[PDB]
């Protein structure tokens, strides 16, 4: 899951 | 008053026996935390809870003769009592010595006190900006976002929910650091532009003190407290001191391709696929081609989930994938016909929206496929 | 057959599947417990669930084309599926080397599986004893006694419900060493003597089966196993193998004493009078004197409940203790307008029943105290 | 609690 911010 | 004393209709007691020892279960900070304050005095019967982090306080008018005084009872009890108590009964409570005695018709209750002395309070304050809106308009702020708080996060401020007000409008936004919502609605009033992160109980507590009739809810924010109206009720948090992510960075900055479909039947095939996705990273793919969806998940056992779905799209082929969760939430969220999706590539966020209203928002970040 | 494939409604096979996926858990014995087995032949697909103590088989026909095979396939998963796809949907199924394949529109769902002949079998055996009554009074017979069942008790038998079969009634008769529960109703057939122990799961089963409507239950009884059959469901439990209490010699003996009172007053004074209990022992003071029933209950903290009731006595003065839930249990089963209470002494059982019927009889042990 | 049986 990538970071959103 | 030393000899506290009051007789109240069951009636009128119930509804603010609720409202303020609702979140008065469980295991108490502090023994006195599991008791509510009662204090009579010139007509008036006060109950609050408290968890030192926020209070409610409801006010009962009192009719009947009554003297003036204060004690804390143990709320779950007190209230269960009067709860068990048949319809249209009377209640008459009086202090004698260090306990609190409940009588109705022959039946008899003697409960232990903590003195009204040791009761905390909240530490006083000023409201900064005040305003009033429909409780409907809260509810729908609250339930348009709730979902994407963080679930106890290291990051306390992700936590809560951000309540912003700007212009004539009111706004949340929640985001986990995978995905965000953000819901602006009108109401009506010009006001100063002010950001505060209300925690995740105390967001809790905003929508269960909401009971759908007409009452206005005003709205009181200060620098480090939130405090809510409702009736008789009074609902006051603590904030969250902390800096929120800012949403307007976070919507991505120039979607390129625009897909859309019928809310419903996205949401079912999302659903569908699911179940045949991994139990732990719910990882779904999403191929998207020339007016077509489609969704595969597989999972550790090889099984395999595919959905084919026609949609609105006329852009570039792509591949993404994404947490299913993260989209059903949305997709359940938006309570609509239409829902419109935003892509840029594979790497980068999703904007996802009703496709008839831009009132709320929400972003997911994908999963490396 | 070796090429298993069928094609039915979706709508034939969401009840099916309920009832068949129902005996099973989140966590089965076996990996292939946590599969149903499903079996097409000449017009009919059977479905079938167990976890080797008792197993529900649902029979569905089939109208459209199909093969005849075998297989296994993740119950929950395959429900799910079925369950998820739109209203009026046809379902096609096919095995496809070793996974099953389930197609409707465009969504395709691959299965994983695990071979029927791995399957267990709860079959095997005659009924001795066979016999039809209508649903509700199977709902009435357990719904009468199945909270006196015991909880986990070393002593495994009483961990079950008694059905016993005497001359034109049936019976149920549950107890955990502390109250008992009996109910006998009439089913208009002359039966022979037979007395078997169902297990508490078993139980909870039998009234799950059951819709309401006017499908008659016929009950089949063997030595070591029970069938009930409703419309195209059939349900096999194994029968727990031990020596039941005899409730005719728990009943009390010559009852020197005799309280009437209305039910529900009764029931609201001791859930009220509970509350100030002792949380663990749930022990509550009765004082019966002339037409007089005082309930008192007292906690750690030293807080004290008191209720006092007009009732119908004139025997002789006494006290006697209870745990307050055995007798709320009582209370909520009977939904009737005034209850019998038999007594003797402090020491000794009480009956309650209600006072115009005899079909139920509860027998509570007290409490010293 | 006394015993039933």
């Amino acid at each position: 899951q990538a970071d959103l911010f | 008053g030393s000899h506290m004393k009051f007789t109240v209709e069951r009636e009128h007691l119930l509804k603010p026996l609720q409202q303020v020892s609702g979140p008065l279960g469980g295991r108490p900070t502090l023994p006195i935390l599991g008791n509510l304050l009662l204090q009579v005095a010139d007509g008036t019967l006060s109950l609050t809870g408290t968890d030192l982090e926020m209070e409610m306080v409801a006010r009962v008018a009192l009719v009947q003769p009554h003297e003036p005084g204060a004690t804390t009872v143990p709320a779950r009890k007190f209230f269960d009592i009067c709860r068990g108590l048949p319809e249209g009964a009377e209640i008459a409570v009086q202090l004698e010595g260090e306990r609190m005695l409940v009588r109705s018709g022959r039946s008899r209750f003697s409960l232990s006190t903590l003195p009204a002395a040791d009761f905390p309070n909240l530490d006083d304050w000023q409201s900064e900006v005040e305003f009033t809106l429909p409780q409907a308009t809260m509810k729908r702020l609250i339930e348009a976002t709730q979902f994407s708080m963080a679930h106890q996060d290291v990051r306390y401020y992700l936590n809560g929910m951000l309540f912003e007000t700007e212009g004539e409008e009111l706004r949340t936004v929640a985001t986990d650091g995978h995905r965000l919502a953000v819901c602006s609605m009108p109401i009506g009033q010009s006001l100063p532009s002010h950001s505060v992160i209300v925690p995740r109980k105390g967001v809790i507590e905003l929508m269960r003190m909401l009971d759908g009739g007409d009452n206005p809810l005003r709205v009181q924010i200060g620098s480090n407290n939130i405090r809510a109206h409702v009736g008789d009720f009074i609902f006051t948090s603590k904030l969250v001191d902390g800096r929120f992510p800012d949403y307007r960075r976070v919507l991505p900055k120039n979607p390129d391709k625009h897909l859309e479909a019928g809310c419903d039947l996205l949401k079912q095939a999302f659903a569908r696929a699911a179940i045949l996705s991994n139990e732990k990273f719910r990882g779904v793919r999403l191929y998207v081609s020339e007016n077509q969806l489609k969704i595969t998940a597989n999972n550790p056992e090889q099984e395999e989930a595919e959905e084919i779905l026609d949609v609105t799209y006329s852009g570039a082929e792509m591949e993404i994938g994404f947490n299913v969760s993260y989209v059903l939430d949305v997709l359940n969220a938006l309570k609509c016909e239409n829902v419109r999706m935003m892509l840029t590539d594979s790497v980068s966020s999703v904007q996802i929206e009703d496709a008839a209203s831009q009132s709320a928002a929400y972003v997911v970040m994908p999963m490396r496929l």
